[PDB]
């Protein structure tokens, strides 16, 4: 008395195992719980998350234009920040700035958007005429 | 000073035969614990997911942040299926 800590731990481990069995990584389950604590995070990912990633993308694009964001970049920032929307947007625009800076020649922007922030997929596709 | 942390190892396959106790400083970071479990128990930190209470731990924070206070405080180490 009283280590309900172990109860909460077992609960999260349960949801993490269930997520892993459905292809969801623990960061997805935990990010779902931390951003509006849905009692089912598996339903929440498919159900409520798309508009939230769209939110990260809209705020991120509005913050430091022009450097549009892809859904994959917003998702990666969102998961990398365990669901913290402001941190997610900041890391999103920060990582995209890193990716346009990383390119050898361009500035171009369409290539990174079109290939979900993949530096070398946008690099290989933008080598065209 | 050091405290007895009650790590319960959890895996994709698991029901409680394997428990572990680790002396850790609450002021030490979760990353430091990850390196400790790497050398001690042989688990690479890339596969380690620490759960303390209702939190999937971030390696930058201290165990006290979640938080490790008394001895015997329970933690869970979920290992990923590489």
């Amino acid at each position: 008395r009283q280590d309900k800590m172990r109860e909460e731990g077992l609960q999260l481990v349960s949801m993490i195992r269930e997520g892993e069995a459905a292809g969801a990584c623990p960061e997805e389950i935990f990010s779902a719980l931390q951003y509006s604590g849905t009692e089912v995070p598996l339903q929440w990912l498919r159900s409520e998350l798309p508009y939230v990633l769209e939110m990260v993308a809209e705020l991120a694009g509005q913050q430091d234009p022009g450097l549009a964001f892809s859904c994959q970049e917003a998702r990666r920032a969102w998961l990398d920040r365990h669901g913290n929307l402001d941190e997610a947007v900041e890391e999103c625009v920060r990582t995209r700035r890193r990716k346009v800076q990383e390119l050898q020649s361009l500035g171009s922007l369409q290539a990174l958007f079109q290939h979900g922030g993949d530096v070398s997929r946008a690099l290989t596709e933008l080598q065209r005429q | 000073g050091p405290i007895r942390l009650q790590v319960t190892l959890e895996d994709a396959a698991s029901a409680s035969s394997a428990h572990v106790a680790l002396q850790v400083h609450p002021h030490c970071t979760v990353a430091a614990l990850q390196e400790q479990v790497f050398s001690e128990l042989g688990f690479p930190p890339a596969v380690q997911r620490w759960v303390i209470g209702r939190c999937l731990c971030v390696p930058e924070r201290s165990l006290a942040s979640y938080g490790v206070r008394q001895d015997g405080d329970p933690a869970f180490l979920y290992l990923l299926s590489a």
